[PDB]
C-alpha cells in the first residue's frame, strides 16, 4: 500500500515506480512530470510545501508530512509521505493508511 | 512467424519484471 | 498481430527505462 | 561500470541486475544458486571469504575487498567489491 517517488526540489515528480497504481489508482505517467501538491488537498496544502521547504534546508535528515491524496477515482487519501532529500533529488516513500 | 516475437517479448517482459521486484524490494530495505 | 509485437516493443522500453532509475537509484543511497 | 549482487548469508548468489553481463561477462541465471567464491582466485579465497566473515559483525557497516574474478573468457578481472549487510548481503561489484 505505498510506492517510492523521486522528486526534484520543487517538488515535481521525476520518477514513480508501478505501486502507485495500487496505492493510489494513478499510473506512473499519470503522475510524472507533475507536482505533487496538484495532488493534495487544498486544506492542508500549504502543510506539504512547508515540509518540502524544510527536506532542503535538512540536507540528509528524514522528515514525515501527513495529507490527504486524490486518488485516481476522485477519493481522498490519506497518506504518510516520510521523505528525505540526496542537493540531486528527494527520495519519497508514500505510505496508504 | 510473429508468434515467436511475441513468445520473446512476453518472457523478455516477465525477466525485466522480476528485476524490478527485487530492484525495488532493495531501495524499499535501504531505508 | 503486430500491435502485440509494437506495445510489447514499447513496453519493454519502459520496463527497461523504470529499471535504469531503479538503478541509478539504489546505487546513489548506498554511498 | 559496475553491478550490485545480493547474496545470502554464505555468500551465494540470490539477485544479480543486469550488467553483470557488461562487467563480468556472466549472465544473472549463470551467478544466481552459486557461491561467489567460486569465482575467485585462489590466492584471494581466503580474503573474500574473511571479508564475508566481517560484514556480518559490522552490522551494516561497509567493508571493501579487492579480488580475481573469473570471466566468462576465463581470465581473472580485479574487482572492487563494497559489500555490507541489511537477512541478507548487499554487494557493490566494480570492475577496475
Amino acid at each position: 500500500t505505498e510506492f517510492i517517488s523521486r522528486h526534484n526540489i520543487e517538488g515535481i515528480f521525476t520518477f514513480v515506480d508501478h505501486r502507485c497504481v495500487a496505492t493510489v489508482g494513478y499510473q506512473p505517467q499519470e503522475l510524472l512530470g507533475k507536482n505533487i501538491v496538484e495532488f493534495c488537498h487544498p486544506e492542508d496544502q500549504q502543510l506539504l510545501r512547508d515540509s518540502f521547504q524544510q527536506v532542503v534546508k535538512l540536507k540528509g535528515q528524514v522528515l514525515s508530512v501527513m495529507f490527504r491524496f486524490r486518488s485516481k477515482n476522485q477519493e481522498w487519501l490519506w497518506m504518510r509521505t516520510s521523505s528525505f532529500t540526496f542537493i540531486e533529488y528527494i527520495i519519497c516513500t508514500n505510505t496508504n493508511v | 512467424h510473429l508468434e515467436n516475437e511475441v513468445a520473446r517479448l512476453k518472457k523478455l517482459v516477465g525477466e525485466k519484471t522480476k528485476e524490478i521486484d527485487e530492484l525495488t524490494r532493495i531501495c524499499a530495505d535501504l531505508i
